[PDB]
RNA sequence: AUCUGUUUGGUGGAACCUGAUUAGAGGAAACUCAAAGAGUGCUAUGGUAU
């Protein structure tokens, strides 16, 4: 619609054909954009993962504090989200209702982590790889780009043997064996 | 300094239709509409381009006051190639040439003067300059030459009477454009010599308010003179608010 | 295919919605193509709002708000498994109806 | 203390010139151009607000 | 009504019936419109419509 | 859109009076012209445009 | 034109750094990146400054570094300056730790 | 200059490995065919040369200049606004004593 | 100054190197020290960041620009000096 | 040919024209007035000029001090009140317990100067018009506002306090 | 402290909390009711006062 | 010169630190296709309609 006029304005201030509220500020394209996420619909399967682990620790903070049901399962709920690597640290129980964000979901996904090993220089460089079934986590390839690592499976992350990728970083630095392929 | 046989680098000034000829020394420069003469035995600068020899003229700022308005920085001119501008009190073709200069052949100029001695050389600078109009009237009374000058962009005065202020309105009224510009040169010992210079300047800057022109700016002319300031406003006939 | 087909109000273009989720947005009388979504999912019907410029694509589970050139703006999160879409030109209201059994009611300017 | 006085103005005139622009009777033979060069994107001009 | 406005005394309408004189005791003589959203400007055809 | 281009007022003539106006005439014959006075026992006409 | 003639580009390299052609002058501060659009122009007298403000032929010549360098005064000048920053620059380098190598060694 | 042992060097990440040039011994095509302008030009190089290097060193000790008034000029405005700090609370001492 | 006499705050000279041990060279002071000191530590601390660099280097680092980049056998990089000529080039050229 | 790493084209809010906060997105030095000679006022000499505020009339009526008279005794030299249209507009303003005042104001020798900006704050236009022209006296009596004068190089500011005027920042007296 | 559970236990946390602020922190920014569209907090007041 | 080694210009851009940006950054073509912004031109003329 063209730019309105000034008593145009006045009478419709509410009308944006662009931006609503139920949008939510277009939360679900912003985070998509950075991550690169492709399935319309995972960022909000994250984010109903992420309201569950909100609703437990509010229903563990209204229960007293010096229980030891709630400490205890507090302490669990922030080892294994810690183990899966959304949350950073364990020291502080706000966490669960601060820093529990899809964002933190997403960069554990295997491009992001990729990226972050700078095993690609970018995040829609590292997908690509992924596509093209270079990338194996294990012994296992991978082509799906929402493999979610977690911090002990980090370290398996790694190129295909026969990867014209590995021997592009061999042959850099002058060291291709062509016994091992 | 600027001897003879120096060469210089010529390149655009901020304001349209004004160069900068660099070396050791800087020189405003404007180029010139009928080369090949001075008209006030100004040095001149010679560029052969494709081929062509074009020639441009050096401005002083001791000699015309709007050229020390360029060098102290004024913000806005509303002397612009493509317009057309009223000049009052053209003594004679010192600075109306150089106006000439910058508006080019499109635009054009009026030059309005009273006195018959400078009035027979603004002429004659007149012919060799097609895109001046040379009106010898004086311009306290507008309506004599209303047949001689359409609308004008921009109005510049340099008079110096006591009631200029007057002589401003009037032009402005018949003459000047809505959202037009005004230019004034303001010498304090001709207005009032009894008071102090910025009284008369600030109490010049009231009169204009009064007659619907909106100051937009302020210039002090020092080192080139002293007791001199350029008030730079709008014709803002709607609303000054 | 199957293909549903829903031209705009003054008949100047063409909404086709095939089952398997190819949404195109057409000018039919010189032949030029405006939008071409190739969404990999189950689409019911779509419908022209107040304009060509945007369209309503009633996708597997929400209604999808559409530009001109084919990117998205809106996910109705509230419409759930609409199959007829239908549009009040004057009010500007956008019309839901499906297998909830659920009539919503939608400002297309207010949101 | 007339002696110090004198030298005080002196110096004082001398400062003077670099806060602002004094007028020093005006031109002085040939004009040779701006001595100190021109700058095209300042301006030095009061504004109305 | 205006906060500067004190005691009206005099009221009166222009001869084209557009506008209001309005005097008030603390010495101004102020101007209105008679309509407050029409302006007297001359309006094209379509505007008068 | 009649209430927010309602802006009845447009100014005031000159300077007003020194003390509360008491007494406005209009000419019945032209439209631009008016006549105030003052409790001051000034009388003034004006000029409406 | 993109050509860019040497002379031409050297004489815009003498107007950015002219501060330090003479030390009497000492210019505003100002940058002066190369503009797009300049042109080389040369002067013309007026025939009243005949003896005032006029050069002579042979002294004129076609660029400006073909003048400056043709002047005296400022020819020794950066004669004597240029070696002063020689020494400056030259204190403490590897010459001289060679020397402090040199005397350690009897002869 | 810091000179890095070839082993840190050898295996260093892409992004920080530091480009050292070796020097060219056998002499190029091209080194052996351009033509250098003797002579007058030559004049002409050198005293460009001579100009760029005063106008650095010029700019180089007024920089100098201006950071050496700089660290005395804030040296004075330290204890400038030391003694409006101290005095601040000299105020907000006899004020509250009335509240 | 306050309460201090001029005497109080006279020079004091400084020594030089003794005669006999002057083919050794400028005695240094506390000033001359701190130079070399700052200037010691000051590579010694990025030669410490380069080598941490070195061990926390990920082997299967990739960057498109390996293609165009070379490597010594020593295995230090190799950086062309200006940055080969066709026949047709070469014999315009000749 | 396909394209990898293929996305769903949606809305970009930072970078998207449309959206109203993307769509929004020759230094000056004003010179330093030729009348002041560093903090001396060179240009000002009697008679004065003096911009009067509106608690400058209200504090003159509460000591009974005549308002020409006044500067004529501080100052000892024919001063020249202004009042602009600020000042009168506010006066008019504070309602009919300043009705005293109002008269006063508007006694024939104070002068009036029209102004051309839409708000009716005094303190902003007085301190404008000071900036401009350096031939003013301001009379106020406000705490806000004679702290912004002092640091206005060369404005005397004058008071009434006691039982007379006072001026401040004026040598000749 | 340690029976209490639920809603009171958060809403006794949060005025007990405030208490104590009130002595030192400035009022301004102590306490700040939620934003809620002017229409509707003139209907809740309303209603709340009769 | 198996002399010397500072300076000017060009090539290259390790570490630290700072600033901005981020589905990495660009480039070329046009009687191509769109969505917007600014200015300008045109008797642009029913105050109550032959
Ligand atoms: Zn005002």
């Amino acid at each position: 619609v063209r730019k309105l006029k000034h008593h145009e304005q006045k009478l419709l201030k509410k009308v944006d054909f662009l931006e609503w509220k139920q949008d939510q500020g277009h939360r679900d394209t912003q985070v998509m954009r950075t991550y690169h996420i492709q399935n319309r619909e995972d960022y909000h399967k994250y984010n109903r993962i992420c309201g569950d682990i909100r609703r437990l620790a509010n229903k563990l903070s209204l229960l007293p504090p010096t229980d030891p049901f709630r400490r205890k399962h507090e302490q669990l709920l922030l080892d294994k989200l810690y183990a899966m690597g959304v949350l950073t640290t364990k020291s502080k129980i706000s966490d669960l209702e601060n820093k529990v964000t899809v964002s933190a979901i997403c960069r554990r996904r295997l491009p992001v982590i990729m990226h972050r090993l700078k095993m690609a220089e970018t995040i829609q460089d590292a997908v690509k790889f992924i596509e093209q079934g270079h990338v194996r986590v294990g012994p296992n390839l991978i082509n799906d780009p929402a493999y979610l690592v977690t911090r002990n499976m980090e370290d398996y992350v790694t190129w295909v043997d026969n990867s014209k990728i590995k021997k592009t970083l061999l042959r850099y630095r002058n060291q291709i064996d062509d016994f091992d392929f | 300094g600027a001897r003879g046989g120096a060469k210089v680098v010529i390149e655009p000034h901020r304001h349209a239709g004004v160069y900068i000829a660099r070396g050791k020394e800087d020189l405003l420069v404007t180029k010139n509409m009928a080369p090949g003469e001075s008209v006030y035995g100004e040095k001149r600068i010679s560029v052969e381009e494709p081929p062509t020899k074009v020639e441009y003229r050096v401005w002083n700022p001791f000699r015309s006051k709007l050229a020390a308005g360029i060098m102290g920085g004024l913000d806005e001119l509303f002397i612009a190639p493509g317009k057309k501008v009223l000049y009052l009190g053209a003594a004679s073709g010192t600075s109306v040439s150089h106006v000439s200069d910058v508006v080019g052949p499109e635009g054009v100029v009026y030059a309005v003067e009273f006195s018959h001695r400078p009035g027979r050389e603004l002429i004659s600078m007149a012919k060799k300059r097609p895109n001046i109009i040379p009106i010898i009237e004086d311009a306290r009374h507008p309506q004599k030459y209303r047949m001689l000058i359409g609308m004008v962009d921009c109005v510049f005065a340099d008079v110096a009477q006591p009631d200029q202020a007057r002589i401003i309105a009037l032009n402005s009224h018949m003459f000047l454009k809505d959202q037009g510009g005004v230019v004034i040169s303001i010498k304090a010992n001709c207005i009032d010599s009894t008071v102090d210079a910025e009284t008369v300047f600030a109490r010049e800057v009231q009169k204009l308010r009064e007659e619907r022109i909106k100051p937009l700016e302020q210039l002090t002319l020092e080192p080139y003179e002293r007791d001199h300031c350029i008030v730079v406003g709008r014709y803002m006939r709607s609303g000054l608010k | 295919g199957p293909y549903h087909i829903k031209y705009a109000k003054n008949g100047t273009h063409l909404l086709i919605t095939g089952r398997k989720g190819h949404v195109a947005s057409m000018d039919w009388r010189k032949g030029q193509l405006r939008a071409e979504l190739f969404l990999n999912e189950t689409c019911h019907s779509a419908t022209y709002l107040q304009n060509e410029q945007y369209f309503a694509v009633a996708q597997k589970k929400y209604t999808f708000i559409y530009d001109h050139e084919g990117t998205e703006l809106h996910r109705l999160k509230q419409h759930i498994e609409a199959r007829h879409l239908d549009f009040l030109p004057y009010h500007y209201l956008l019309v839901t109806a499906g297998e909830t059994g659920w009539l919503k009611y939608h400002d297309v300017s207010t949101g | 203390s007339r002696v110090k006085k004198r030298k005080k103005y002196q110096k004082a005139q001398k400062k003077l010139k670099s806060v602002r622009a004094v007028y020093s009777g005006g031109q002085s033979g040939v004009y040779e151009g701006e001595k100190t060069g021109i700058k095209k994107g300042l301006t030095r001009s009061v504004k109305f607000k | 009504h205006t906060k500067r406005m004190q005691h009206v005394f005099q009221v009166k309408y222009s001869m084209d019936s557009k506008y209001i004189i309005s005097g008030s005791d603390d010495g101004n003589v102020r101007l209105w419109r008679s309509k407050a959203w029409e302006r007297s400007n001359v309006k094209t055809t379509r505007e008068k419509n | 859109l009649e209430r927010m281009f309602a802006k009845p007022f447009v100014g005031q003539l000159g300077y007003g009076h020194r003390d509360g106006v008491y007494a406005i005439a209009k000419n019945y014959g032209s439209l631009n012209k008016l006549a105030t006075g003052s409790a001051d026992g000034v009388i003034k006409y004006w000029n409406m445009s | 034109d993109d050509n860019m003639r040497r002379e031409v580009q050297r004489d815009l390299l003498l107007i950015k750094h002219r501060a330090a052609l003479d030390p009497k002058r000492h210019y505003k501060k100002q940058r002066w990146e190369v503009p797009e659009r300049f042109a080389i122009g040369t002067i013309i007298e007026d025939k009243s400054e005949f003896y005032s403000s006029r050069m002579n032929r042979k002294e004129r010549k076609s660029t400006i570094l073909e003048t400056l360098m043709g002047d005296e005064a400022s020819n020794k000048y950066f004669k004597r300056k240029y070696n002063e920053i020689q020494e400056k620059s030259t204190s403490g380098r590897k010459a001289h730790y060679k020397k402090m190598k040199e005397m350690r060694k009897k002869r | 200059g810091l000179k890095v042992p070839k082993a840190v060097q050898k295996e260093l990440p892409f992004k920080s490995q530091i480009h050292q040039m070796k020097p060219q011994k056998k002499k190029t095509y091209m080194a052996k065919r351009a033509v250098v302008l003797g002579g007058d030009e030559k004049k002409a190089r050198s005293f460009i040369q001579k100009v760029l290097t005063i106008s650095k060193a010029k700019d180089s000790k007024r920089k100098e200049q201006k950071a050496s008034q700089r660290k005395e000029r804030l040296k004075k405005l330290a204890k400038m606004e030391e003694e409006k700090s101290q005095r601040d609370k000299e105020k907000k001492k006899e004020y509250f004593a009335q509240n | 100054a306050k309460l201090v006499h001029d005497v109080q705050k006279k020079q004091h000279r400084e020594r030089s190197q003794l005669t006999s041990r002057s083919r050794y060279g400028f005695l240094e002071k506390h000033k001359d020290y701190v130079k070399r000191a700052q200037d010691f530590h000051r590579k010694q601390s990025t030669l410490k960041v380069l080598r941490e660099k070195a061990k926390e280097r990920n082997p299967d680092e990739y960057y498109h620009a390996m293609h165009s980049r070379k490597t010594d056998a020593k295995g230090l990089l190799i950086s062309s000096r200006h940055g080969s000529l066709s026949m047709d080039q070469v014999k315009l050229l000749k | 040919t396909r394209k990898f790493g293929l996305v769903k084209r949606t809305l970009n809010t930072k970078k998207d024209q449309r959206l109203k906060k993307n769509q929004e997105n020759t230094r000056n030095i004003p010179q330093v007035s030729s009348a002041l000679f560093f903090q001396y006022n060179q240009a000002i000499k009697p008679p004065y000029q003096v911009l009067i505020d509106t608690n400058f009339i209200n504090f003159s009526i509460q000591k009974k001090v005549d308002i020409v008279r006044g500067m004529m005794d501080c100052l000892l030299a024919k001063c020249n009140p202004l009042i602009t249209d600020c000042v009168m507009a506010e006066l008019e303003k504070l309602g009919p317990k300043y009705r005293i005042a109002l008269k006063l104001a508007r006694d024939p020798r104070i002068k009036r100067l029209s102004c051309s900006h839409k708000g009716t704050y005094a303190d902003d236009c007085l301190v404008h018009r000071v900036l401009q022209h350096k031939c003013y006296i301001v009379a106020t009596n406000d705490a806000g506002l004679k702290q912004r004068i002092r640091k206005i190089p060369g404005i005397p500011l004058m008071s009434v306090g006691g039982h007379a005027y006072v001026i401040e920042k004026l040598p000749d007296v | 402290d340690d029976q209490v559970i639920g809603k009171a236990r958060s809403r006794t946390l949060e005025m007990r909390l405030n208490r104590l602020s009130r002595v030192n922190g400035h009022q301004d920014k102590i306490n700040k009711l939620e934003k809620v569209p002017m229409h509707i907090r003139r209907g809740m007041i309303d209603k709340h006062v009769k």
